[PDB]
RNA sequence: AUUCCGUCAACGGACGAGAUCCAAGCUGCCCAGUAGGUGCCGGGAUUGCAGUCCCUCCGGCGGGGAUUUUUUCCCCAACGGUGGUCGUCAUCCUUCUUUUUACAGGCCCCUUCUCUGCGGGAUUCCUUGCUUUUCGCGCAAGGUGAGAUUUUGGGCAACAGCAGGUCUGUGAUGCUCCUCAAUGUUCUGGGCGACACGCGCACUACAAUGUCAGUGAGAACAAGAGU
RNA sequence: CGAGUAUUGCAAUUAUUGGUCGCGCAACGAGGAAUGUCUCGUAGGCGCAGCUCAUCAAACUGUGCCGAUUACGUCCCUGCC
């Protein structure tokens, strides 16, 4: 189902990933991983 | 000393209290029931009608191992895989009325016992039965030694 | 606090290999068994790794071997990786107990014909599993390429 | 003495910042009658993230996944509650969660 | 097994209460025929009346057939459940059935019709020659390449 | 039959270009009419094995050069 | 005390009826087969595993729905047993023999030069005999039991059965001559 | 088979005699065969086509109950026979 | 390739150069040492290191190796 | 291996390649515990009597008998030790008790498996094998060897390059459109999911190698209570 | 696929999903010319985490359980320096 996510970031319900209370654009999210502390894993 | 239900076989021994069950009219079917699903997973179901002394059994089985097993845990040891169709090979779904059944009757047959009202833990009775019938069924085996030593 | 026909001492060893996992004692008290869950070994019945074991006793005699009792617990899958482990486990139950319960000779021997018949006492099947590789969501091959 | 058992539980961000924490202020602590039984540490939970990059349209529809691990030490004390008091009085850093619980 | 020697117990194929019994079977699905849907075995319903492979359908005694067609019709005379009954609410009796036989066809014809005919896409999906759902619904269909074609020119 | 028997005695290579067949300089064991031993003789193999190794050896004196 | 088959066959009492074969194969005495133990991508290493192990493995595969070693060797320990009891045969005495038998000791090399396929006369290898060998006969042992429920039990002792004697009938012995025949033919 | 299809590019297989019946000759033939082959398996039974190994290896446990065959392994299934002595 | 690379030859060597003599043959000492007349960064490098060290000794014990002298 | 030697109109540098880093396998603590790890800690019994217990089975020293009489075999004493007919390198029960509310051994207790932090450890180190060059940078096989190969899986990763794709993120946006009788926005309702067909992946079946009924003391890895 | 019950959702009516019992012999007996990937507790099978998620994956990204030919070369083919 696609209508009520609305990204916190964005608005969207496209483009937003979304994982563990977050919504951002996956972009946005790729640009947030080291403040939060996310690393590459694989 | 010996051989408990720790030590022994169901299936010689299983198929034999089963009988102990049976033979002796102990516990049967309830009244709600005697016709028996495998559980949801499965219509053909138990060739052998006397599967709920075989779960009767087996709920015993686990109950003097798992002292305490609710309800749950019996859902669980139920098991199985479903091939659904053209769709997924994975696992399977059991039938709670009849589990409960077997936890009403179980108590009733005073072999299980609701261990803190809840999950259950074996009769001492119970026990000390099961090894005697352990023994009795063990020495006579269509096999190979030893009721010529 | 027992005392076993008046008893004296133990020793324990795991084994692990794979994901599976057995604990194993051993001592001495007055005659000659060494048992699996709960039960005497040449009295157990899985044949399918209990065949498995036993081996170096059974072709050949096994009063170099029953000498002792283990008492040994299970948990793990790799059921056969426990195997390998529960003799890994086994064979280290032997040389500890044997380091100070004999003199090295017996140990060095016990050892030495163990380690000739040797189903990996020291060693890891390193594995069981793999981690993936996403993208094609597998382990060394890949979602077809479709061409063209 | 009427002890406490003092969890003080640290779940960090990072191994790194935490057993910093732990050890300064336990030494701290410690000296004297803050009494220890040696710092056990509950598993490291990880969080995984892996994500649909690119924007091809057209190009590889490949995927990449960024991880944080998440370090948890325990020490627990068998001590007194207002030289507790005493010595926690330290205002300590970020990506160090830090809990005090009194159980017994 | 048994040493039986027997020839009018291999028995066979007989067609009986508008429906057919094969030989051989572990017993149950000589008796689960005739079709045209559910037609009645119940699996239960015979394996009930005291059914078995301890005869298969190819031993094929008169007597356990008089026996079935007495259960089968009134299944929850036989307390044979009801809860269960291919057929619960009709309409027209709004009722239950345990249905057998061509009676089955003749409800299938009119049933289908008006359940269809008052029409919806979903309706004429089932109905037209779709399977149910498949959301892509062209790809299904497959080697059986026509589901039937339309052009109303 | 004509086993003759000649132990691989030299894996001298491979040669192919499939990675399959390799050289083998064979020692025969007996050779049927002279002093056993001390004819040598080179038949190419097909890969598993070694040198030391006894081959039945079918075309004897068939010895084998270019695998081409 | 070298090891008996299954409890109940001496190998050592047994030796391989071949005049070449006979080193490549392992072969020491035992109770059971496969364990754990990286041959693979090294020429060498295959050899370790004697004979039975490959057997192990050997005999099945599904698109999906396999990995059942397990299996195979208990089934495989009655075949044998009722093929002792057949045959009167030590099953060493009858692996060693079929293997004896089976195994084909020249064969045709394709030597490609630009998409055209020539060939010319490889002489196989004791190894290759052995890889082959194995292969082979449960190749053929397959083959039946396979389709329309021929009966893993009936076949695989069926095959071997005929691999001892080198039975014409049997798809193995019938692909070893095959390409004996067949290298025979290519010169 | 009522299928069309259900057959490949190069598989054939031709049947069996073996069946679920009662016959005079099969039961007793089957007291004839089953003391006849030295080593007596389900399987032999199939073999002489008038019963499959699996009924007809209830015939040899039901022979052998009766001593006719000597049941080998020391449990069921994979059991096997001798003729008997 | 079991090259020793540059950087490592060049280290292995240049232990020897600064640090005169000393050593083993043995790669455990020299090991050690390794960790001990450098300020390097991996294991791994100084072992190899190590390795060679024990090696150019090994054939400087026996010569003044290619290029090599005290 | 753009890895090194070496050769050598370069010489010298640089970033890539090395290399690094995460993850990975081995680890009597070499790190510290567990009141979410493991242990003698309780109190009481030992399940076809042919067994725990005993010892010609053997042998030394012997005797009888049988015997091809040679340590030929049987029986047999003492001795010793094997041997002996299932079991007591110890088996069981009862869980000891017992809890003002779903708990019901013991504990002086004992750190060892347990998380997870420190930190090890391999170097083709060595042997042997290619006497290569004279020297070689190397390379194989074998060894110690948990662990031998640019050890493990990754991660990282040069430089140009590709109007790819990127208006489907973007609160990055040219230029370029509507802005409300807009295509804004909401709302409603629909759609993209419609079946002659052509494909691309997947998935499943076709099956005894199976299906069915039941029975099996099989743990990964990893979730969850927002303001 | 047919009544039949439970659940999601404001809404399923382009059946949300389950459930149930009947119920099937669709195709489909393993697939041509072609053809896809792959050389270690692993192929591969086999299964399970984890999220998309009101409600729903054969996807996604992991986890496991089980468990192996010869290849180890060759440089042909087909391709890169």
């Amino acid at each position: 189902g696609k209508g009520s996510r609305h990204c916190v970031i964005c608005s969207n319900q496209k483009a937003v990933i979304r994982k563990y209370e977050l919504n951002v654009c996956r972009q946005c999210f790729r640009e947030n991983a080291a403040n939060i502390g996310f690393s590459k894993l694989r | 000393k010996g051989a408990t239900l720790r030590d022994v076989h169901p299936w010689r021994w299983v198929k034999i209290c089963s009988q102990h069950f049976k033979q002796e009219g102990k516990m049967m079917v309830p009244n709600c029931a005697e016709i028996v699903k495998t559980s949801h997973g499965r219509e053909r179901a138990p060739q052998n009608p006397d599967w709920y002394y075989i779960r009767c059994a087996a709920v015993l089985r686990a109950v003097y191992l798992r002292p305490g097993v609710g309800y749950g845990g019996l859902s669980k040891r139920f098991s199985s895989k479903k091939n659904r169709g053209s769709r997924p090979e994975i696992t399977t779904r059991a039938s709670k009325g009849l589990l409960h059944w077997c936890c009403k009757s179980l108590t009733k047959l005073e072999l299980l016992e609701k261990c803190k009202g809840a999950g259950h833990r074996v009769t001492k009775l119970g026990r000390k039965v099961a090894d005697t019938i352990a023994f009795k069924i063990a020495l006579r085996k269509m096999g190979a030694e030893t009721k010529a030593k | 606090s027992g005392e076993k026909t008046h008893t004296l001492k133990q020793v324990q060893t795991f084994g692990k290999k794979k994901t599976a996992i057995a604990v194993a004692t051993v001592t001495k008290a007055p005659q000659c068994n060494i048992r699996i869950n709960g039960v005497p070994i040449s009295q157990i019945l899985p044949e399918t790794l209990r065949a498995k074991i036993m081996e170096a006793v059974k072709v050949v005699g096994a009063r170099y071997f029953s000498r002792l009792r283990v008492d040994v617990r299970v948990r793990g899958s790799g059921q056969v990786a426990q195997a390998y482990a529960v003799r890994q486990a086994i064979a280290k139950g032997i040389i500890a107990y044997y380091q100070k319960y004999h003199n090295e000779i017996e140990k060095a021997a016990l050892k030495d014909k163990y380690l000739e018949y040797d189903k990996f006492l020291l060693i890891a099947d390193p594995r069981r599993c793999e981690p993936k590789k996403w993208g094609r969501h597998s382990a060394r091959t890949r979602f077809t390429k479709s061409y063209r | 003495q009427e002890t406490q058992r003092v969890l003080v539980k640290m779940t960090s961000r990072n191994a790194k910042a935490v057993e910093n924490v732990m050890t300064e202020l336990l030494l701290h602590a410690r000296n004297e009658k803050v009494v220890l039984r040696g710092p056990v540490r509950l598993p490291t939970r990880t969080l995984k993230v892996t994500t649909r990059k690119t924007p091809c349209g057209n190009g590889t529809n490949t995927w990449d996944t960024y991880e944080l691990k998440i370090y948890k030490r325990l020490v627990e004390l068998r001590a007194p509650t207002e030289l507790v008091k005493k010595i926690t009085s330290f205002p300590i850093d970020a990506g160090v969660d830090v809990a005090i619980t009194i159980p017994h | 097994m048994s040493l039986t020697l027997q020839s009018e117990s291999f028995q066979h194929i007989v067609r009986l209460l508008n429906t057919n019994v094969e030989g051989k079977r572990k017993v149950p699905f000589a008796l689960r025929m005739v079709k045209g849907i559910g037609i009645r075995f119940a699996y239960m319903v015979c394996k009930k009346a005291g059914v078995d492979v301890e005869r298969r359908a190819g031993t094929l005694s008169p007597e356990e057939l008089e026996k079935i067609s007495e259960v089968i019709a009134d299944p929850a005379k036989f307390k044979i459940p009801e809860w269960f009954l291919n057929r619960q609410r009709d309409p027209k009796t709004g009722k239950t059935e345990h249905l057998t036989s061509s009676m089955v066809d003749t409800r299938l014809r009119e049933d289908l019709e008006r359940l269809r005919k008052i029409r919806a896409h979903r309706g004429v999906r089932h109905a037209y020659g779709l399977r149910v759902r498949g959301q892509h619904t062209c790809t299904s269909g497959r080697r059986g390449k026509t589901v039937g074609v339309s052009r109303t020119k | 039959d004509q086993a003759q028997v000649g132990v691989i005695i030299k894996v001298l290579g491979r040669t192919g270009s499939r990675g399959n067949v390799t050289q083998v300089r064979v020692r025969l064991m007996a050779e049927e009419g002279s002093p056993e031993a001390n004819r040598t003789i080179v038949r190419n193999v097909k890969g598993p094995c070694k040198e030391g190794d006894m081959l039945s050896l079918m075309e004897t004196e068939r010895e084998a050069r270019r695998l081409r | 005390k070298a090891p008996k088959l299954f409890n109940k066959w001496s190998y050592e009492n047994l030796q391989t009826t071949e005049i070449a074969l006979n080193d490549y194969i392992t072969r020491t005495p035992t109770y059971v087969p496969h364990s754990a133990g990286r041959w693979q991508k090294k020429r060498f290493r295959k050899a370790r595993i004697p004979i039975v192990e490959r057997l192990t493995n050997g005999l099945m595969f599904k698109g999906r729905g396999n990995g059942k070693k397990l299996q195979a060797v208990r089934l495989v320990r009655h075949t044998l047993e009722i093929i002792h009891l057949l045959t009167d045969q030590n099953p060493i005495q009858v692996v060693i023999d079929a293997v004896s038998k089976g195994a084909p000791r020249e064969d045709s090399t394709r030597v490609g030069a630009g998409g055209v396929v020539r060939r010319q006369a490889v002489d196989v290898s004791p190894m290759r005999r052995v890889n082959e060998a194995i292969y082979l006969m449960c190749k053929g042992a397959r083959e039946a039991a396979f389709r329309n429920l021929k009966t893993l039990p009936e076949c695989l002792a069926d095959e071997i059965v005929n691999a001892s004697k080198g039975s014409s009938n049997s798809y193995a012995i019938k692909k070893k001559d095959e390409v004996e025949r067949v290298a025979k033919a290519n010169r | 088979k009522k299928a069309a299809k259900k057959w490949s590019k190069g598989r054939t297989r031709e049947a069996l005699q073996n069946a679920v019946m009662f016959d005079k000759e099969t039961m007793d033939k089957l007291m004839k065969e089953v003391p006849k082959y030295k080593v007596i398996t389900p399987s032999i039974i199939s073999d002489r086509l008038k019963i499959s190994v699996a009924l007809a290896g209830k015939g040899l446990q039901h022979l052998c109950r009766q001593g006719l065959i000597r049941l080998v392994s020391c449990s069921s299934k994979f059991r096997v026979y001798t003729r008997a002595a | 390739g079991k090259i020793r690379t540059k950087t490592v030859k060049r280290a292995s060597k240049q232990i020897v150069e600064k640090y005169f003599s000393k050593l083993n043959k043995d790669f455990y000492q020299n090991k050690r040492i390794v960790m001990d007349v450098t300020i390097a960064r991996s294991k791994k490098l100084k072992n190899k290191i190590a390795g060679y060290a024990t090696h150019i000794m090994k054939r400087l014990a026996r010569g003044p190796v290619r290029g090599i002298s005290l």
